[PDB]
RNA sequence: CCAUAGGUUAAUGAGGCGAACCGGGGGAACUGAAACAUCUAAGUACCCCGAGGAAAAGAAAUCAACCGAGAUUCCCCCAG
RNA sequence: UUUUGUAUAAUGGGUCAGCGACUUAUAUUCUGUAGCAAGGUUAACCGAAUAGGGGAGCCGAAGGGAAACCGAGUCUUAACU
RNA sequence: AGGACCGAACCGACUAAUGUUGAAAAAUUAGCGGAUGACUUGUGGCUGGGGGUGAAAGGCCAAUCAAACCGGGAGAUAGCUGGUUCUCCCCGAAAGCUAUUUAGGUAGCGCCUCGUGAAUUCAUCUCCGGGGGUAGAGCACUGUUUCGGCAACCCGAUGCAAACUGCGAAUACCGGAGAAUGUUAUCACGGGAGACACACGGCGGGUGCUAACGUCCGUC
RNA sequence: GUAACGGGGCUAAACCAUGCACCGAAGCUGCGGCAGCGACGCGCGUUGUUGGGUAGGGGAGCGUUCUGUAAGCCUG
RNA sequence: GUUUAUUAAAAACACAGCACUGUGCAAACACGAAAGUGGACGUAUACGGUGUGACGCCUGCCCGGUGCCGGAAGGUUAAUUGAUGGGGUUAGCGCAAGCGAAGCUCUUGAUCGAAGCCCCGGUAAACGGCGUAAGGUAGCGAAAUUCCUUGUCGGGUAAGUUCCGACCUGCACGAAUGGCGUAAUGAUGGCCAGGCUGUCUCCACCCGAGACUCAGUGAAAUUGAACUCGCUGUGAAGAUGCAGUGUACCCGCGGCAAGACGGAAAGACCCCGUGAACCUUUACUAUAGCUUGACACUGAACAUAUGUUCUAACGUUGACCCGUAAUCCGGGUUGCGGACAGUGUCUGGUGGGUAGUUUGACUGGGGCGGUCUCCUCCUAAAGAGUAACGGAGGAGCACGAAGGUUGGCUAAUCAGGUUAGUGCAAUGGCAUAAGCCAGCUUGACUGCGAGCGUGACGGCGCGAGCAGGUGCGAAAGCAGGUCAUAGUGAUCCGGUGGUUCUGAAUGGAAGGGCCAUC
RNA sequence: CGGCCGUAGCGCAGCGCCGAUGGUAGUGUGGGGUCUCCCCAUGCGAGAGUAGGGAA
């Protein structure tokens, strides 16, 4: 990131933002998935 | 500068406001002016507030 | 040992679908009476890392 | 043993950016200037600095015309 | 004054040495930050005390999240 | 060797022999190559086992948004031509 | 009597020559100062490193002193200098711009290389469409200039200009079309760089004295 | 130290004009050979063309010590 | 007398003498985390520090500055204390909106509060100054000081930049960082004379030790390789080695040093490095020490938070007793102090005593000066761009109208035709005016934005059109600031308002995000 | 109401305005000299002025 001196771009850009902590507990499932539970019931613990 | 800073804040109590510069000097009368206030979105009065 | 991220980097960018990185615009954190409108509009929505600065980001942000 | 000069402004990139004849899109700058060396014709816009830009897709062309013997430019909607 | 301090003798033990590891008492600077003071190097080097075949830790005034786990220690993940 | 430029009167070497300088570990990216393929691969550890077990994990098959959240969309905005 | 006098021992070290790979890492020779004193000397002791000791020169503290020596942190750090070891084949730079406590460093871009992909993509020439304000020229304008007519203005005659223009090329550049030619010569993305001290010569110039093998740009 | 044609020397062996000859390079051509790249046809042909290089990038190799192949193979 | 052991012996240091100043003894002061020890088994005729430097004649004026000393009216001011106000939470009350006790909690900071500083005085043998604090006295003066300068005059010499004596025009003397003298002293500096001489005119000869030859022993620095000439030219610009040319049989020995940019030491000057060290200070930041107050160790009476008194904590480097052969230490008795002193924690001041560091770059070397960002013109070679410590000027704003729009209007100059005007430089523009006047106004709107320009990037710029809502106009329309081009500052950290986006068991809240803004 | 934008406008051909031909200046490329500046070959070729036009 040093470019000679310059106020570098991950310096001279401002932060944004902040993070979800609920997004880390947080899962996308597709539906080739529903098919590889046990039983045809798909809930939390059966994805699991 | 001379002109200082001001809000311009809207009577719709939105809290929506503008900025502008004043010269308060020659012009210590409170400005004011009609301008589009996004939140209710109409044009309502506009009163001159410390920035 | 493992790469260190320079986190300072990671709180400013982030990486997009393609690979490309998103940045906010710089010169909206103040002194903002004097800038028109129009300008400070055009800055609110995310940018793109240009293609010249692309290396220094990829070497900042190993994990990205 | 000292100037009380030695200094200049940041060349302005002014100029014609599209010649006769160039097929422009729509929004297009045709020339920068300073006041109005040219003069906006038929499909072309003049900005707040005076730059000349294209309100429709076509090809450039430049006009003398009128009694002041003024530079034109138009877009020929192509 | 009673005494207590002090004195003498006997018995028992200690003392000193040793490469690392271990617990504790103290604790740098060069260096990096492209200078430098916060910060870093590092609780590192070094000095000191003490122990053991290992030491230390250890049986929840611990976590968890309304479901539950069940002392301490060590390894792989979690995760740069 | 260093330089714009060295027969240079710039540097280095008296000669010979021997030694003498891009490595190693771990992360990460790209290329090649091999395996398997919408999957791929296991770590510690168990195992006398280069076997076998172990899928905890990790990467990938979805993105958008600061986020809640929505999702082949999403964000922006009261709403998008 | 005496920090009295002359002068050996003894303690010093003013001058000169020698010596300077010495006889000697400070001496020798001839002279020189003190020589009962704040003298000199033997033995032993004490003061320890940001510390000692110093009638003070930063002197001396084991041939070491503006912070001893030895060991350790330790392979400190070194944008600096040096050096970097067998062979052949292909391609082949830069010494620029921008930024920099930057200027002999470094970063992005430019230029090299390797890979992948893609359009007649690119170049030359011819024809066509364009904008110029340079060279030259000119003097209405801005200034400057001489003569004459009427010391102003005005009229006639004469010049001069980087920051003058009622004129204005060649070239160059942008775009379009068409052949021929050229190992895609073009552009995009990705792996790897190096380079950012340039030199002279020609042409156009600033600077300097149309001085410099001078200096600073442009272009070949 | 001649020391202001490189020297000898030159009255052209100087200068100007015109012309034809010749010399002259690692340029071009000839003959033989090697290699890179691209075409065109079947790893070989034909054809075109290229091959000066520092930093530097890319490609392909030589040789050295050691492990397997090797209780093999060579060696009084 | 002393000194730079090993390039300085001196005018430097010391010195007796002088002065200032501190110090009452458990002295000041110094070495020590401390105990202690030195000072001193001394006691103000003493001891420490500082300056001056025998002696003689002397030592003038200035207290404004900086120190030091003294003062304490007033101002300001630390820890501490926590009044008052504002928030969070929720028992409860409200259909909800919301309100809201107590408690707990976040914040606020009234009052209290010492030294210091400001303030008021003093002090120069304190640091210093001597035309305003006061203007340099006495003495001395071209000087260990005088640039101009070899000043001028006198002396000495044939001739004197030195010397001696004067003069005063002191660039830039001057009174204890002492002034002026001064017998004696000095391996001290300068000048003159007699004697003396190989110092010299100008060298000669001689005696010895080397050098030279023979025998024995036997180094060194240096060294890319050498078949290692002159000259003129050339050339990384001063040639044995290149060109041209001249000269030259091969090889020693004694000699000499003009060249081999000879040998020796990675130039010590100079610059550079975001190198080092040590030194300085009213550079920065700290900090030992010194000092202030609060609380602790720390108590009791009485009087009006201060004062007196008390003893029992505590101190004792007073006396005596014992452990004990002991001048340490401890215990005991007693006297004297006495809640003081002193120490711990906290706290304000002071603090080159000590420590870590910083102290820019460009630059026709560096320094000094100038410059550093932005705008306009020229250089700039008729697209863009283009350098110099090249040539010339400007900006760091202004304006609720000087902005929007509608309607109207036209200048300088003395007829003319923009020679005027433009909020401010210059350039390009401007009459359909962009110039001038008036009416109504807030488009100096919010969300967006086809497309394009300009940048390495961060960014910056131009923009029709779309949605919402608006102004002016009868209407077509025009308006997202101003004739345009300067009028500017990334990020971080934080502030304010809005927004339940987030909210670490849960509900909230804090904090964070997002939007606006400082 | 326009096109056009001085051959078109003024004044009352007198001006403005337009304007050849030729020559000159400059200049791209190549070459040369005695090189502060020029010349030659070739291509491009002004400005000013001249003849002329001209009362749209
Ligand atoms: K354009
Ligand atoms: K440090
Ligand atoms: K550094
Ligand atoms: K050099
Ligand atoms: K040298
Ligand atoms: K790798
Ligand atoms: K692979
Ligand atoms: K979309
Ligand atoms: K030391
Ligand atoms: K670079
Ligand atoms: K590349
Ligand atoms: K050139
Ligand atoms: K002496
Ligand atoms: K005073
Ligand atoms: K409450
Ligand atoms: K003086
Ligand atoms: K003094
Ligand atoms: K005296
Ligand atoms: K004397
Ligand atoms: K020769
Ligand atoms: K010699
Ligand atoms: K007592
Ligand atoms: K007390
Ligand atoms: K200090
Ligand atoms: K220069
Ligand atoms: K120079
Ligand atoms: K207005
Ligand atoms: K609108
Ligand atoms: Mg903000
Ligand atoms: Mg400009
Ligand atoms: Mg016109
Ligand atoms: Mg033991
Ligand atoms: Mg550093
Ligand atoms: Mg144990
Ligand atoms: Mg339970
Ligand atoms: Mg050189
Ligand atoms: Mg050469
Ligand atoms: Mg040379
Ligand atoms: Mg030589
Ligand atoms: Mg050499
Ligand atoms: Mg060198
Ligand atoms: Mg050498
Ligand atoms: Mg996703
Ligand atoms: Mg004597
Ligand atoms: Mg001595
Ligand atoms: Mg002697
Ligand atoms: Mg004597
Ligand atoms: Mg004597
Ligand atoms: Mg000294
Ligand atoms: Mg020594
Ligand atoms: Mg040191
Ligand atoms: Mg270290
Ligand atoms: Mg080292
Ligand atoms: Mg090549
Ligand atoms: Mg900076
Ligand atoms: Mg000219
Ligand atoms: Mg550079
Ligand atoms: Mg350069
Ligand atoms: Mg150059
Ligand atoms: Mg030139
Ligand atoms: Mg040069
Ligand atoms: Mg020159
Ligand atoms: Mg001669
Ligand atoms: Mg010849
Ligand atoms: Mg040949
Ligand atoms: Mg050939
Ligand atoms: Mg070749
Ligand atoms: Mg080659
Ligand atoms: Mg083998
Ligand atoms: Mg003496
Ligand atoms: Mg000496
Ligand atoms: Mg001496
Ligand atoms: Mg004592
Ligand atoms: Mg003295
Ligand atoms: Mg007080
Ligand atoms: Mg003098
Ligand atoms: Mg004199
Ligand atoms: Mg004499
Ligand atoms: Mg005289
Ligand atoms: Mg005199
Ligand atoms: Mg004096
Ligand atoms: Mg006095
Ligand atoms: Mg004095
Ligand atoms: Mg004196
Ligand atoms: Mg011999
Ligand atoms: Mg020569
Ligand atoms: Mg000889
Ligand atoms: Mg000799
Ligand atoms: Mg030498
Ligand atoms: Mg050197
Ligand atoms: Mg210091
Ligand atoms: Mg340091
Ligand atoms: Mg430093
Ligand atoms: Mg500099
Ligand atoms: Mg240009
Ligand atoms: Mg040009
Ligand atoms: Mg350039
Ligand atoms: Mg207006
Ligand atoms: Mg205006
Ligand atoms: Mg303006
Ligand atoms: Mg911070
Ligand atoms: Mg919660
Ligand atoms: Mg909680
Ligand atoms: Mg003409």
């Amino acid at each position: 990131g040093f470019e000679g001196g310059q106020m570098p771009l991950y310096r001279r850009l401002p932060k944004f933002g902040f993070t979800s902590r609920k997004a880390a507990i947080t899962a996308e499932i597709r539906l080739s998935d529903l098919a590889k539970v046990e039983g045809g019931v798909v809930d939390l613990n059966t994805l699991k | 500068g001379i002109r200082e800073k001001i809000k311009l804040v809207s009577s719709a109590g939105t809290g929506h406001f503008y900025t502008t510069t004043k010269n308060k000097r020659t012009k210590p009368e409170k400005l004011e002016l009609k301008k589009f206030d996004p939140v209710v979105r109409q044009h309502v009065i506009y009163k001159e507030a410390k920035i | 040992p493992k790469i260190k991220t320079v986190r300072g980097a990671a709180k400013r960018f982030k990486k997009t679908g393609k690979g490309g990185f998103k940045h906010k615009h710089a010169n909206l954190r103040h002194i903002l009476t004097k800038k028109a409108t129009k300008r400070k509009r055009h800055l609110r929505p995310k940018a793109m890392v240009s293609k010249g600065d692309l290396g220094l980001v990829i070497a900042c942000l190993p994990y990205a | 043993g000292s100037t009380r000069n030695g200094r200049d402004s940041e060349a302005k990139r002014l100029g014609v950016k599209r010649f006769g004849g160039e097929s422009v899109l729509a929004g297009s700058i045709i020339v920068r200037q300073r006041g109005t060396k040219f003069h906006a014709g038929a499909n072309v816009g003049c900005g707040r600095d005076h730059t000349l830009f294209a309100k429709a897709d076509g090809k450039v062309k430049f006009e003398v015309k009128g009694p002041k013997n003024r530079k034109f430019i138009s877009i020929e909607a192509e």
